[PDB]
Order: C-alpha cells, then structure tokens, then sequence
C-alpha cells in the first residue's frame, strides 16, 4: 500500500489525472463503481485504493491546498464524488516561508489525516509526493510535511516527483529561494523523481492538461510492476535499492493521432531509445549510475538479452569507473487497447543532473549578493532574525555537488 | 435399533461398505414410486455376473445410499424443520436467551444453595414457569417440553 | 424496566425526541398503534413502553414543568396522543431556590404519579433524569426529586443526562449557583452521563431540534443492549458495575445529506474514533478510569481482538498508574435504515472531566466575593436565614476534585 501527498496547483492537477489514469487502468467507475467487464479482475487494487462497504473504491490521497479555486474545479469535475471529502482539505483564508509557517499552523488536522489513511492499510510500503518546488504553496508545504513525516515515521519509505521552475524561460520571480530550500529537505529528509517543464515540454512539442497527463503517465508506468504482481520486482523497496536523484523517459509518447504509424516495435528499439538524451524528459565527462528499463507487452528474455549484449559492445553508454543495468519486465492492464506492440519506460540516475543545482546556485548567488526580494521572507517567524537557514541550504545543495 | 456385525462379516466385503448398508436401512425401518423397482432389476443384475466385482457393488450401493441421504435431508429441513429446532436449543441449553436466566437466577436462588431433597424438584419447574412469563415470552408451545432436573440421591 | 424523569424546557423536550426515536426504533406509530410489519416482532418494548388493554403502548414517563407553554406545544404534535395525560403535570400558574421550595410544595402529586408508575413494573431497575443544570426549573426540581427519591426508593438506579451551561457563551446569569448546587445533589445521591451545549454545537457545526436528535440519539444507543437482549450485558447494572462521571461519544453522528460518502467502515476505524476528543461530545497528566464502546451491526469478534490489540500496543490512551477497557455488540433494530455497516458508541469515565467543575467553581467563586444576585434567593425560606447551603455545596465541589 502507499499514500500520495498532492499540494500545490501543481500537485493537484497532478494527483488529478494520475486518478484519472488509474481509474482508466483498473477499470474504475468515475463515481467509485466497478465496470460489469472488469468483475472478475485479476488486478490488485488495494495497493492504490481501498474498497468500500458501497463496493466503491477510494484512493488513498490527500488533498492539500493553500487556495479553494482548483480543488473547487475538481469536486465540479465527473471525477469529484470518488474522492474522499474527509481526506480533502483546503484552507480556509507565493512564498516558502510563509508555507512553512502554514505549515507549521496546521499541523494537526494534516497529520489527523495522515494518521487516519495510515491506520487503514496492513502493510503501508512508503509515501508518494506530488508538488513543485518553485512556488510559495508546494515548496513550503511539502518542506514541512517531509519533516515532520520523517520524524513521525521513521521507516517508511518517500518518494516524490518534484517538479522543477523553467529556465530558458524566465516563472516564480523568488523560485532561487524556494527551490533551493526544497532541495535542501530534499536531500535531508527525502528517500528519493525530478521534473522540468522546460524539457517536458520540449517533447511534448517535438495545455497543463496534456503535459500532465504525460507526467501521469510516467507515474503509472512506474508503478505498473507493483500493481500487477509478477515474478521479480514485487515491492517497490525493491525498485529503490535497484537504484540507489533520477530522471525518467517513455518511449511510447504518442498522440492519439498518431496511431497511424504502427511501427514494428521490437523490445530492442524501444531500450534503445530510451537512453538518448533527447527522450530523458529532464532538460567533466558526466556518466551513468544506474539504469532500469521496465517493458510492458509481450516480450521475450532472448530478445532481452540480445539487445542487453548489442547495446554493451555498441558502447552507447558511460559508466561509473569506480563500480560494476536492470531490465524488468511487466504486463499491461487488460482493457487499456494495446496500440504498442511492446513499449518501455526508462528511471535512470546520472552525474549530469548536477547541473541543474549548479543553475538554481547560479541563480541563488545570482541574488544573495544584492538581498532582492527579502522583504517578505523577514516577515515570517523563520526569517525573522536571519537567514542562516539559507546559508545551511546553500552550503549542502554545494555539499551534494561536489558528492557528485 | 439395529447393529452390525464384525466376527461374521466376509473377508473381501470392506467395513466401509457395510457402514453404508447399515445405514441404508435404518433409515426405511424407522421410516416406517420408481426407486424401488429399478434397484431391484440392478441387484438382480449382479445376480447374474459369474464373478463378484467389488468395484461394481459400490457403484450399486452408493447410488442407493445417495438417494435415501438425498429423500431423508428433503424430511430433515423442509418438512421437519431442522433450524427452528437447532434454534431453540442454542437459546435454552446454550445459554442463548440469557436474558431469561437472570431473572430465573434472581428468583430460584434461596432454594438452591441448601442441599437439595426430594421436594426441590418440583419447587424450581414452577419459578421456570414464573420466569417465561416474567420476560412476556408467552407460548404454550415450547413451553412444557423444557422440564429442569434435579440430580438428587446417587 | 426503567422510568423516566424529565424536567424544565430542556428536559421536556429531551423527552419530546427520545420518545421520537424510540417509537421509530420499535415501529411504534405515533397514536401508540403498531404497523403490520411489526406485529411479530422480537424487540422487548417492556423496557420503556407499557402496552395497553387497546393494543397501544404508552411510555413510562412523566412530564414536569413550571410553565405550561412547552408541553402545551408537545400536546398539539402528531406524537400529543401517545402519552398519558394523567402522568402529565404542569403547574397552574429562573431560580434553583424557587424550585425547590416549588418541589416541597409539589411533593404529594408527583410521588403519587411516580408510585402508580412503579407499581405497574414486576422488575424495575433504575431511574432517568433529563434536565439542564442551569435553569431554574431543571436545577431546583431535579435537586428536590432526587433528594426525595433517594430517601424514598433505597433500591433503584438513578441515571441522569444532565445538560451543562455553555462557557464559552456568556444563557443563565445565576447559572454558577444552580449548577454548584445541582452537582452537590449529584454527588451526594445521584448513582451515574454529562452534556454541555459547547461541545455538542461544536461537532454539531464541524436548531434545538438537531442537538436533541443527537442527545436522543446517544441515549438510544446508549439502551440499545438493555432494549435488545443477547448474551452478555443485560442489564443496566451490568453497565454501572463495568465503569463505575461520564462523557460520551458516537461514531455515525452524520446527516441525512451526508450518506454519499460510503465510507468502508470497519470496527477498527470506529472503535479509533471514539477515543479522539474531538469525537467526546464534552468541551496534570489527566488520564481515563473506563471505557466502554457498544458496536452496532455485523462485527467479527476477531476483528475486535485485533483492534484491541493494535490500539494497545499503539499506546494512544493512558490509564490510572494504581489500577488495571470493555468492547460489547449489540444488534440493530431490524427497521431503521442500515446506512452505516458498523457504528459505535462509547460512554468513558476520564479525570479530566474535573476541568468543568473548576471552571464552575472559578465562576461561583468570582460571584461569592461580591454578593451578586442574592437578593431574589433570600426571598425563598430555605435562603431565607443564610446560605450555608452554598458554602457545604462549594466545599463538597471542592472536595470531589481533590479525590479526582
């Protein structure tokens, strides 16, 4: 079992249609009823949402919110009577601080929550956040949340897909602070997904509603294996210590309307296709640390193995010097129609992410020498005296670089 | 009340077997159409083999014992039924209705701590009678066939 | 079998409502008259009707009151036929000396009506009292009718559903005396559950006819057992001996409007949300002395065992250092919609409970200083010398809160 902690306008779009995505894989009513078709399903639903006495189903997410607009559109939305108006809360009245007060504020009835949706699963594997880091709502909340949740719970697990500002273009004026601050929890409280929307939308091109629906995708893909039980690869624990920041790419990112090209697609393509830059859906001869590759259709471990051999002699890849990838194998929900012959998704961890932090310092150095917007941040508690906590965040966030 | 017999019992012929005849039989003649007739013309059959397959009396046997168990769970429930009954003996010896006893408990509770003698009998069958009646449970049905004893003397 | 004492505005109308849900829970129609489909019924309706050479059913209650106005409205409902009118009392033409000097003045008629109620029940076992603490009418009569019952009935229960003064809320100005006085009497005779107009509008919100339909409804449930007999608790002693001050809590306190969310409702889930204060309708290190929680519909007693255990080991409660809780189930009335799969109640004995007392205490004492409104209780005869009463009432308040 898992619980998904959404915040933000971003994480609750996020939430929404990774919702939508799951309720259209188990064939999920969008009132919480249950397809005639899918009665006898073989599928294992406990690990996403637990059943009522009503035989609907309830996710097991949290809604969190600094404003009502969004979650308002949700509850008017055909999806709104599935979701929990327990769990869901909104606050009844654009800064990192100001959301760690917040979040300080209300720490009772999130945790009220938390503690209620936690009681009800046997065998709760780890936490699963959605939120961006750049504004003042998800930096801040999801800031608080990871710390006090790894001081309540010491051992689960928590994963996150923390989505990052766009650079090339210029949109949260103050996102150096709270990006760098988010990352700061990130490494000191984080178990381990980053996100970009520059990159995303890059291919996307090459609304929100689509790019997030890419994002959704990229969630489920990830979490099919656990979903449908097989062989190997049967918790997610187990995907982690495979692993261990990463970045991700599928192959299979294709318009409804370009379904025209049923192009042969063999497994052997498709892994490849997945290490090129251009499909790392993110934005010194940087290298590899790990690579998994899950595969969903028919497919045959000799053409695996092929493929695995091909692409080591055709050294396409760079590895760590100082130490000695993972291709598993899955199989698709039933209903979804099977357009792709035999698709691929792609979680990989690289050096090369480190530029990104080298970026958001730029930027953070870029402002701290000239004390730019500050205003606000002195007003909170946290900054009321100084700032020593930016200093502490900047100095690990350089930590972690020259980890790197 | 019949039995079966072991020390004359032939030597090929399994107990198993002849647990089933046991029971096949009882069942008619405390019992007191067309599934008389057609075993008659099966045993009569075996009559006829020149050689006693054992493997064949039980598909004879079975298929007898399977419908007299068939006719007689049809009495057992439906006609006779079995759950009212199974429904008054949870109440009253289990303890079901307990409600009932505390107020028995609370009358017939001087004329019992003495050691009993040969009146007690009858002085607690009353305060019984007095406790249905104490709880509004009224029917004549049921009602006499409960009947308390006293182990007294041995 | 039980009788019922129902004083002052509030207690008339606790009465008005619990009657309401009775006669719904037992398929009583409001003439007295029985339905059809309840003809053969196994409910025991001993308990608090009494049936009648017509075939109607008549409560075991009583009407008090001061004024007439109240009862007169009770008597133009659909429900004014079903009582007795020869039970029924009303004065023939604010103050808890008033009342009970009242009370000694009224003490033929009423113990008369109470007598002929007694003598119609072979196995009477306790009394219930429905009043408000602070008005003139509840405080003073209730104190008198308990004072005469006690010396009168040596052998019986009494129960009480005493409603306490809001705080928080500046409704009585002399309230601090009438309820100093109502909890001497209570401690000094009463044998068993508290209620204040706070907390109950509190977790109303998160008219009167609401509150008392939650009020009638902890009262139901709190009989429900004695109303329908199992195996084990069978009797109204058996629940004083298992406890014994009391706060109480129910679980499905959920609108008409509030049934879309069908929730899958454990026994676990409940029996947790009957511990929280949120839940404990009541606005050092305090901890409990009992708990007791009633569990209505399909339950598996293993369920049970595995709650209990986990609530244990999960040491979300604290107990009494000098001394070593009680799950019964009960079976839902077979007419009432069954909206909830399982429900629960839970009445507690907890030593923070003292709080009110010093609060009402703080109050008296803030009034004593300075003599504020005295002037109408020298009227009566028994302040007409002194007030000495006031003062072993407020040494007596002061005394129980050292033993807690």
């Amino acid at each position: 079992e898992i619980i998904t902690l959404q915040l933000g306008q971003c994480g609750n779009q996020i939430g929404f249609e990774f919702w939508k995505q799951l309720c259209a894989e188990h064939g999920i009513s969008p009132e919480g009823i249950v397809e005639e078709f899918a009665t006898e399903g073989t599928d294992r639903k406990d690990v996403f949402f637990y059943q009522a006495d009503d035989e609907h189903y309830i996710p097991r997410a949290v809604l969190l919110d600094l404003e009502p607009r969004v979650i308002h559109s949700i509850l008017n939305s055909p999806y709104a009577k599935l979701y929990n108006p327990e769990n869901i809360y909104l606050s009844e009245h654009n800064n990192w601080a100001s959301g760690f007060s917040q979040g300080e504020k209300i720490h009772e009835d999130i945790f009220d929550i938390i503690d209620r949706e936690a009681d009800g699963s046997d065998s709760l594997e780890g936490f699963v956040l959605c939120h961006s880091i750049a504004g003042g709502t998800g930096s801040g909340l999801g800031s608080y949340l990871l710390e006090r949740l790894n001081d309540r719970y010491p051992k689960k697990l928590v994963q996150t897909y923390s989505v990052f500002p766009n650079q090339d273009e210029m949109d949260v004026v103050v996102q150096p602070y709270n990006s760098l601050l988010t990352l700061k929890r990130l490494t000191q409280n984080a178990d381990c997904v980053v996100l970009d929307n520059t990159a995303l939308n890059r291919i996307a091109t090459d609304s929100f509603s689509q790019i997030n629906q890419l994002v959704s995708t990229i969630m489920s893909a990830s979490t099919t294996t656990l979903r449908y039980p097989g062989y190997m690869n049967n918790d997610l624990i187990g995907l982690i210590a495979s692993l261990i920041f990463l970045m991700t790419g599928y192959t299979p990112l294709t318009t409804d309307q370009s379904v025209a090209s049923v192009r042969k697609t063999t497994v052997l393509d498709v892994m490849r296709r997945l290490l090129q830059p251009k499909n790392v859906m993110v934005s010194t001869n940087h290298c590899y640390i790990a690579i998994l590759n899950i595969i969903q259709g028919e497919v045959d471990p000799t053409q695996v193995h092929k493929s695995l051999q091909r692409i080591r002699e055709r050294k396409l890849a760079n590895f760590i010097p100082w130490g000695p990838i993972q291709v598993a194998l899955s199989r698709k929900s039933p209903y979804l129609p099977s357009a792709h012959r035999v698709s691929g998704l792609m979680m990989a961890n690289h050096t090369s992410i480190s530029s990104l932090f080298e970026r958001t310092c730029r930027q953070y150095d870029k402002l701290r020498k000239r004390e730019a917007f500050l205003e606000q941040f002195r007003k909170e508690d946290m900054f009321k005296d100084n700032f020593d906590e930016m200093d502490t965040s900047r100095e690990i966030v350089q930590q972690l670089i020259d980890e790197y | 009340q019949f039995s079966l017999r072991v020390e004359i019992l032939p030597s090929y012929i399994p107990v198993r077997v002849a647990e089933k005849i046991l029971f096949v039989g009882e069942s008619v003649q405390m019992f007191e159409k067309n599934q008389e007739d057609t075993f008659a013309a099966e045993l009569h059959r075996l009559k006829q083999q020149p050689l006693f397959s054992l493997v064949d009396f039980e598909q004879v046997v079975d298929r007898i014992r399977s419908t007299v168990a068939e006719h007689l769970w049809k009495l057992m429930v439906e006609e006779s039924d079995l759950l009212g009954q199974l429904k008054i003996i949870k109440d009253f010896y289990l303890l079901g209705r307990g409600e009932l006893f505390q107020a028995f408990i609370d009358t017939a509770q001087h004329m019992l701590k003495t050691p009993p003698t040969a009146v007690t009998e009858h002085d607690v069958n009353v305060a019984f009678q007095q406790s249905a009646h104490k709880v509004l449970l009224d029917d004549d049905n049921l009602l006499p066939l409960l009947h308390l004893t006293i182990e007294y003397h041995g």
